[PDB]
RNA sequence: GGACGGCUCAGUAACACGUCGGUAACCUACCCUCGGGAGGGGGAUAACCCCGGGAAACUGGGGCUAAUCCCCCAUAGGCCUGAGGUACUGGAAGGUCCUCAGGCCGAAAGGGGCUCUGCCCGCCCGAGGAUGGGCCGGCGGCCGAUUAGGUAGUUGGUGGGGUAACGGCCCACCAAGCCGAAGAUCGGUACGGGCCAUGAGAGUGGGAGCCCGGAGAUGGACACUGAGACACGGGUCCAGGCCCUAC
């Protein structure tokens, strides 16, 4: 399959909702990178959606990241759909405790693939 | 003319490298001794030999012990093989050189 | 190995502390401070062991943090603070003053004194820089520093002594290093010995200068100029032993 | 029991009289801190609320024990300076749970 | 703050150790003294809230906020060079200081608490000291000649680079030096010492336990951060081995 759990985030409210897509909408998301806007109109999810009120105009989604089935987060700095194991020193995919820790962490690349599960989406007005 | 800390006659001519105590910026500190030159091949580099006697507690006797030092030789003091030079300790000038010749008593003849 | 020392073992301690070296494992490592490790002892040992106002370091630290012990007119709350030669340790609540001075054995002792002398501290000058502003910084043996001017820069010389009023730091009574000057030795073999200077020898290179000193009983002994501390012109005037 | 004081020195820094004393207990066991404290306040009209006994040590072949006690000017100084185990021993404090 | 302490003695025949000395060839947070300063702006982000992902280890997105967090500007200050004056110390000035030039780098938390108009704990710069180290040198301490020639950046020099700092430490170019039969080189063994055992002593032997120093943290190699580590309870890779796993 190509199903995806999208966490949509409204910054106007500071609020978020999880919605699972499972078909050709998901397959349309496939191939997109962090930084790529998409409209909920074609994506399928309604506009009086789970936020209930404060309905948008036809506000457009934008990808911000997400994790895969094995738990590794996409890093926009990395190009491709595949995983790498890199020294990072502060990035998404690493929460450093000491001042100069620099651990090597496995991450996923920016562009979406079937192996993704969590997909973070800010709605952009 | 400067008066480096140990009273002995300076050279006559005054033109040298900065690694000369009197005419350059080299400093001397620590220990100083007289010794005999046994090599003068290297440019601005001689080998000075001491000869002290070492006591053996067991055999109640003495043995000679030679010690070379590898000093710097400024052209104002062009000490040659045989001369009783005065040598003094300074900073490292090379891998082996940490000493500098300052004065001479020449020796055309030896035994 | 990888860095500095934060500890001290009581056997590896200075030889001039009166410490009871085998009773425990550890000793107070002195902080960096006025004097050196060779001419100091920590205030904890002074409060607990010498004077006996505490059997325990917790009591001593409580005292020091209450502020009952001055060192040259200043409250010292740190138990690792170095207290050195010719230092004045005052306890006002008890009306006591002590001069830290060395013994003939070479160890540091507290000589009792009164308030008048307790407002005095003699300082061997020990160096003299020219600092910005074209001012003269006297660099004194307690690691202290005094600024003077290019007018009396010549009245101030290196091995001289300066009497100092310490809670204010006002120079009184410069005492020069000359012949006839009364002197108190601080280190060496002839440690807590005193007398008048007789001679000085120079010794070309970095070999330290040496002074010949005449005691009260007419004897005549040498030591180092750096270990010769001037206390007076003809009389010690600081109540030494 | 017989108390015989050796030394009684003041400490204004901490605020306490420090008493060193002998307890002669010929023929009896070395006495209890309670009894020693009572006899001590009597011998010296001290405030038992502030008197604290540090040690009573009996030696080999002596039946003359040696003791160190402390007499604070204030119970608050006593509770601040003196440690909890000493206070518990003299019974000033019931261990707090 | 964690670079101490604590453990071990593999390696190492070496300036590793001991001792005398040197650093005018260097670094030093905490601490002391003195002398000065704290001006003007700005920003983000944890915690928290919404939603989570992943077997775990771990980790994402959005919203919100502060600081003794972070950034900027200027003033001080720091470094280099050039010129000259000769006030300082030193045994001796490539040092300090004074004046002038050209430049580059470039601070700070007037923060917090009280009995608040004063006090306490604090921030930055400079000068020195102290503390702790780095580096240099003289002397000193095993075996083997069925190990005799060794060395090729090797010895030195000129000029540089680099370093906290001197240095063939490294580089370019010049030369042919350096070590050695008083035993080099190679091999063997070994942490060094204070000390210990023994013995009339001379001496022979040992150098786990306590202190001092050194080195190492499965083997090997490399870095980040920090005053300080190439870091036993931090990081990365290889080798080797083991553990959990939803492989
Ligand atoms: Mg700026
Ligand atoms: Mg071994
Ligand atoms: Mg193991």
């Amino acid at each position: 399959m190509a199903t995806f759990k999208l966490v949509i985030s409204n910054p106007r409210n500071g609020i978020a909702r999880q919605v699972e897509i499972s078909g050709e909408s998901a397959e349309k998301l496939v191939g997109k990178r962090i930084g790529d806007e998409i409209p909920a109109s074609e994506l399928g999810l309604n506009l009086t959606e789970i936020f209930g009120e404060e309905i948008p105009g036809d506000v457009k989604l934008r990808i911000t990241g997400g994790t895969d089935r094995d738990g590794f987060a996409m890093r926009p700095d990395v190009h491709g759909p595949r995983r790498v194991k890199i020294l990072v020193s502060r990035g998404p995919g690493f929460r450093p405790k000491e001042r100069g820790e620099r651990r090597k962490k496995t991450v996923r690349g920016n562009t979406i693939s079937p192996e993704i599960v969590q997909v973070n989406m800010k709605l952009v007005f | 003319m400067r008066e480096i800390g140990l009273k002995v006659q300076p050279p006559a001519e005054k033109c040298d490298d900065p690694h000369c105590p009197w005419h350059g910026h080299l400093r001397i500190h620590g220990r100083y001794f007289e010794g005999i030159v046994v090599s003068d091949k290297g440019k601005k580099t001689v080998v000075v030999e001491r000869r002290h006697y070492h006591y053996l507690k067991k055999y109640e006797r003495y043995e000679l012990r030679r010690s070379k030092v590898h000093a710097h030789n400024p052209e104002c003091i062009d000490a040659k093989v045989g001369d009783r030079v005065l040598v003094a300790e300074t900073r490292p000038i090379s891998k082996t050189k940490s000493w500098v010749v300052v004065a001479v008593t020449k020796r055309a003849g030896e035994r | 190995r990888k860095g500095a020392k934060r500890h001290l073992k009581r056997l590896a301690a200075p030889d001039q502390w009166y410490i009871s070296r085998k009773r425990y494992k550890w000793a107070v490592r002195p902080r960096p401070g006025p004097h050196s490790m060779k001419t100091s002892i920590p205030l904890l040992y002074i409060v607990r062991d010498y004077l006996g106002y505490a059997k325990t370091a917790r009591e001593a630290r409580k005292i020091l943090n209450e502020g009952r012990i001055l060192v040259d007119g200043r409250v010292r709350r740190d138990y690792k603070f170095p207290v050195g030669i010719m230092d004045v340790v005052s306890i006002p609540e008890t009306g006591e003053h002590y001069r830290v001075l060395p013994n003939r054995i070479g160890k540091l002792v507290l000589h009792p004194i009164s308030e008048k002398e307790a407002n005095i501290k003699p300082l061997r000058i020990s160096n003299k820089r020219m600092v910005k502003g074209a001012k003269v910084q006297l660099n004194l043996h307690d690691g202290s520093n005094h600024l003077v001017t290019v007018d009396d820069k010549d009245n101030y010389r290196t091995a001289y002594t300066v009497l100092m009023k310490v809670p204010d730091r006002e120079v009184i009574e410069i005492l020069p290093f000359d012949v006839g000057a009364y002197v108190f030795v601080t280190r060496g073999k002839n440690v807590a010995r005193k007398g008048k200077i007789v001679e000085v020898r120079r010794f070309p290179m970095g070999w330290p200068d040496v002074v010949t000193i005449e005691d009260e009983n007419g004897e005549l002994f040498d030591t180092l100029k750096e270990y010769a501390f001037v206390v007076g012109k003809e009389k010690p005037e600081i109540s030494l032993p | 029991m017989e108390i015989k004081v050796r030394e009684m020195k003041e400490n204004r820094l901490l605020g306490r009289k420090e008493i060193y004393f002998d307890v002669i207990h010929e023929g009896e066991a070395t006495p209890s801190r309670a009894d020693v404290k009572g006899k001590l306040v009597a011998m010296l009209d001290l405030n038992p609320e502030t008197v604290v006994i540090q040690y009573i040590r009996s030696y080999f072949g002596s039946r003359v024990s040696r003791g160190y006690a402390k007499a604070y000017e204030s119970k608050e100084r006593m509770l601040y300076i003196e440690p909890e185990y000493v206070l518990v021993r003299d019974g000033i404090i019931k261990k707090e749970e």
